[PDB]
């Protein structure tokens, strides 16, 4: 794996010598739980709902209120 | 924002932490110069009232000085005409559990500033390490409004300093040890309103890309690569988190910026390019729609973040004058790049003992890979150049346009590696790799140096007892300004690198030097205030040396130069 | 100790708090003078790595400079000749619920130096606010023993510095507002063997009183009165603790000292003179017994603890030359009085506006009291002068033996008072009175003062924003210096009090300066981080303008000015 | 009460209009528990105790220990 064998551009990575192409099932699979990884975008969401209450309320009323359960 | 520009150009201002939208972090300010420097004396000093790193620098904008400090991130303004009393003061509440979920000290790299105003008046912005981005009122420290960007129950945090562009407000991201997706959202300066928000991997409505993305390199890859260079869902905790610095272009009415590294550090558990982690970016102002991206680290194996700063500059490449921007990444190699097409220029390393890659094919823009200095699983890697803390790091560094040089601090640091197996879950650690560090093989930790970047020609080069972290300041007096971690500020000539002057300063320098002129004399400001992850070991007192992600053994030595501060220290002739 | 005397001779050293043996806190050094001080520039600094309030200063022997912090009280050592590097350094491991016992933040007023003798190594003492008193070997910074002085657990501290004289080393006392009965102890220096331990209150064997004790005037009081000026067993936890400073004449080998106010502040709660609080110590050097004692402020009202310096000088008493001591105690009296015999030879108010006493009657030594300003239960009184911070408080002052006189930072505030019941308990505070303090009726609330002890002449006064805490020192260049609350060090001319000179430090000084010649120079060098019982409202965030015993309201604007800090500053031409 | 007449050489208090002589009893009265004035006393008691380990030790052996349960 020296970087430079590329299967598409801007795609060149190549599994070391001994390593497998996917680790699905293998000696390393991640193994990663579906609903730990959806909570990032989750989370991100929550914030972008109370941040677009803030902004129609600071837009309505002209006083800004960053505590969501004080706006109307 | 064409105001700000404008101010600017005042040198009784410095309106944002990289002086100007080209980071150049130059002062045509001459009173102070090679010849008299010998003479510099402390003018007066202020006590920032707490610990830890002080990293990025103050703000001076109509002959008010602009004050920021770590955790809690208080912030102060003071009257240059009175420098004893606090104009106003700003102290948030925050919830000390952000602490936790800080990799490298609770640093944050300090404030921005917008003139009025359709939006109206002037304003400062503030990151806070809980993740909220603040607009406060410049002249009275009255809070305006206060947004939620990064979310610390995911291990989300911010430590790079927000951005003023136009109307506009950039706010990044950090926690990429704790698998942050990374992404760069613009707000609205009146509203707090969200305008965009570009992420770092995933499909290409999340990275936010132009239809014409990379149409003038088309062999850095264009579109599905944020999904297709991963396996399954990875990319969705794949870090590319962006805390460094943005430079800015108004006629190509473009930001850039680098993103940072992959989570986790194992390499293994993340099998693909990974993009667009370790990416130079070129976005659009209004739209934040990517125009080009260029990927330095494919796969990267090392924690080689893509965050550092931005230096645009106008040079000549083959007799054509040409728009550039320059770029010393974590990996050792300073990158030179077309800022209108994103072609690359040059890519050269800052220091020959770089051995991760062999070289950069200019042609493929790939960087071929040296296996003997790879990272995997069940395998312990040992003399890697440069070590996760890279050659250079998180200091924004100065050009002289009339010298064409650009003046570096630089890191001489290497390690050995190994990763390990980890799950992940929402709120915890996801590094996933043992480090031990120690001095490269010149056998110092630090040096500076002046080069064209261009060509890679290194004008001087001198060695530093410890990293120098902090940045550096240039000025047409022949002189470069910097901090180091064992708590000097210095001043060296630019066309020799000739130590010309130093004074000793209670802490160690992880910030850069600013310089203004008020009332017609010329001062030189910085933080004193070591931290930061050089000072890991220091700050929470760690013995072990691979503790500190490493880097408490290379600076075990650090703390019998320099204990923790917290000051502003002005100079002046 | 004779060794230890000789050493405080020479400009070279500052080997005690106090400078020498009489305190005179004055240098014969001249290169730093009232003509060129304007030209003072800072040399270098140091970082403590602490906040909170920094007392009492640092030690200079043999080349060496020693440094001290706030808890968790932590030493340096710095070698003079490489200003960078800390030599050696001792970090305590302390029970954190320490802090809550501490009436008016964590300070800690410094180390005591021996020099090698018999015992033998030299040596560093350091005293911990939880009641150790620990032996440190001055060059290596070994420990090398440590005993158990005060207990936490009664609310019983230490914040006062160590004493050494002959082969013994003097711990005192802290917590009268926790009930503490005040006691001295003196340490063998070699074993840290306990000598001999004088209480400030109960039966005369635990006072240990001399035979003879006050036989020079017997109208002072002499046998039975810390006992029968109590009612019943209140004096068990009746106050008298002693963490000021000391002072020592060998020839008459004495050892003069202040014992602090009574518990509670309540005075209704115990009745009588509450002897021997409040008084004026001549001990013997060896046994501990005392041979007089002058009770300056009998039935405390008003918490006038009188534990300040003792400042020793040879002055004409009706035209013959006689041995003394000069005061400044907390209820605004300036007492001078016979070193040898205790014969009370003036007692002026240090300034007039002082009103809780008409005048001390001289032959009897009674201070006349004005009921209109006392304190009592369901009263709340108005308008006292001084307030319980007093009209000067903990700074060790300076003497010019050739001008015959005295340099002192004078404190200008007033309170309202208003007592209240309440409970004893070990462990808990023991206060029992509401506070609200101002400026006295002249609008500042500090002053700087020189005076003839003797007639009681003012030679000139001068105004000072807040009140000036930390001390002085006054050299033979006509100059006396001092630090600032706001955060200045400044030099005034000691023969007009025309200010000369000033700097802006970080924070707040509430420490002493002192001055040095090493290699052939002069140096200037001083604390700077704010706190003590001043700062209590920024340092710990207080709005009540009752909180932290009554400061809080009168220092509100203190935090316009500083923040917390922590540094050392070296100045020189 | 002006603090000028005196019972005794140094003793010279007297209670202020309205006031007792003695607190005992009265409205003011402190009603101290005997057990938590003792404490200081105890304290200090085992202080000394546990130094004068610690010097014996250090007298006997020529090497300083401050734990005493080490000792
Ligand atoms: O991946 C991330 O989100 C992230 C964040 C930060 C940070 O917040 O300062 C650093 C890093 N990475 C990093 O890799 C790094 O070397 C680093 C150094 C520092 C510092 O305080 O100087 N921060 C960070
Ligand atoms: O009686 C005591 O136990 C005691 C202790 C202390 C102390 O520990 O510093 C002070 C006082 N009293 C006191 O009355 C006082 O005004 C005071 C000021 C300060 C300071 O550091 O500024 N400490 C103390
Ligand atoms: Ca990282
Ligand atoms: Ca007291």
């Amino acid at each position: 794996y020296d970087g430079t064998h590329c299967k598409a551009p801007g795609n060149c990575w190549e599994p070391k010598p001994g390593y497998p192409d996917k680790v699905a099932g293998s000696k390393y699979d991640p193994k990663h739980d579906p609903n730990e990884l959806n909570k990032q975008a989750e989370s991100i969401k929550a914030m972008e709902a109370r941040n677009q209450k803030r902004v129609e309320n600071y837009a309505k009323t002209g006083k800004f209120v960053y505590k969501v359960e004080d706006i109307k | 924002n064409s105001e700000l520009d404008r101010l600017s150009k005042d040198d009784r201002n410095w309106v944002m932490q990289t002086k100007d939208y080209s980071a150049t972090h130059f002062s045509r300010l001459t009173e102070i110069n090679s010849h008299n420097v010998k003479n510099l004396k402390v003018a007066w000093t202020l006590s920032t009232g707490t610990l830890h790193g002080h990293e990025g620098a103050p703000l001076v904008v109509d002959g008010i000085m602009y004050i920021h400090t770590p955790f809690p991130n208080n912030v102060y303004a003071v009257d240059l005409n009175d420098t004893r009393k606090m104009l106003w003061q700003y102290k948030p509440k925050q919830n000390p559990a952000a602490r936790a979920v800080a990799c490298c000290d609770v640093v944050n790299r300090g404030l921005a500033y917008v003139p009025a105003g359709e939006h109206g008046p002037a304003k400062i912005f503030l990151n806070q390490l809980d993740g909220h981005i603040v607009a406060l009122n410049a002249k009275t420290g009255e809070e305006i409004w206060k947004m939620e960007n990064s979310d610390i129950a995911m291990g989300s945090t911010l430590t790079g300093a927000p951005f003023v562009v136009k109307d506009k407000v950039l706010v990044g991201s950090a926690g990429a040890e704790l698998g942050v997706r990374g992404y760069v959202t613009a707000y609205n300066i009146k509203d707090g309103k969200q305008e965009w928000r570009a992420y770092a991997t995933g499909p290409d409505e999340d990275l936010l890309l132009d239809k014409d993305f990379n149409k003038d390199n088309p062999h850095y890859g264009q579109f599905g690569l944020g999904l297709s260079t991963w396996e399954g869902d990875a990319w969705k905790i794949g870090g590319g988190t962006n805390w460094g610095w943005y430079a800015y272009d108004p006629k190509l009415d473009m930001i850039y910026y680098g993103s940072g590294n992959p989570a986790p550090w194992n390499e293994t558990m993340r099998p693909g390019d990974n993009k667009w982690t370790m990416t130079i970016w070129g976005r659009d102002a209004d739209t934040g729609r990517a125009k080009f991206g260029y990927q330095k680290t494919p796969h990267d194996e090392w924690d080689y973040a893509g965050v550092n700063y931005m230096g645009l500059s106008e040079q000549e490449v083959d007799g054509k004058l040409t728009p550039l921007l320059t770029h010393p990444d974590r990996n050792g190699l300073v990158y030179t790049l077309n800022r209108e097409t994103g072609a690359l220029v040059n890519a050269f390393k800052i220091d020959d003992t770089v051995n991760w890659v062999k070289k950069v094919d200019l042609k493929t823009g790939l960087p071929i890979r040296d296996p003997e200095y790879s990272t995997r699983m069940d395998h312990n890697a040992k003399g890697i150049c440069p070590s996760a803390m890279g050659y250079h790091n998180q200091g924004i560094e100065s050009y002289d346009p009339d010298k064409k040089l650009f003046f570096m601090g630089v890191n001489h640091i290497c390690m050995d590696w190994e990763p390990f197996m980890l799950p992940y879950r929402a709120g915890q650690f996801f590094v996933g790799a043992t480090l031990n560090m120690y001095p490269g093989p010149k056998g110092m930790l630090g040096q500076v140096k002046a080069m064209n970047a261009v060509t890679g020609k290194m004008e001087w080069e001198v060695p530093e007892k410890f990293a120098v972290w902090g940045g550096t300041l240039a000025t047409a007096g022949d002189l470069v300004f910097y901090g180091t971690l064992d708590g000097f500020i210095k001043a060296r000539d630019t066309r020799t690198g000739e130590l010309k002057w130093q004074f000793q300063l209670p802490s160690g320098v992880i910030g850069h030097p600013i310089t203004y002129q008020h009332n017609g004399k010329q001062y030189i400001a910085i933080y004193s205030g070591v931290g930061g992850w050089p000072g890991v070991g220091l700050v929470f007192d760690l013995k072990d040396p691979t503790a500190g992600l490493g880097a408490v053994g290379a600076f075990r030595e650090l703390a019998h130069y320099t204990q923790m501060g917290g000051s502003v220290f002005v100079f002046s002739l």
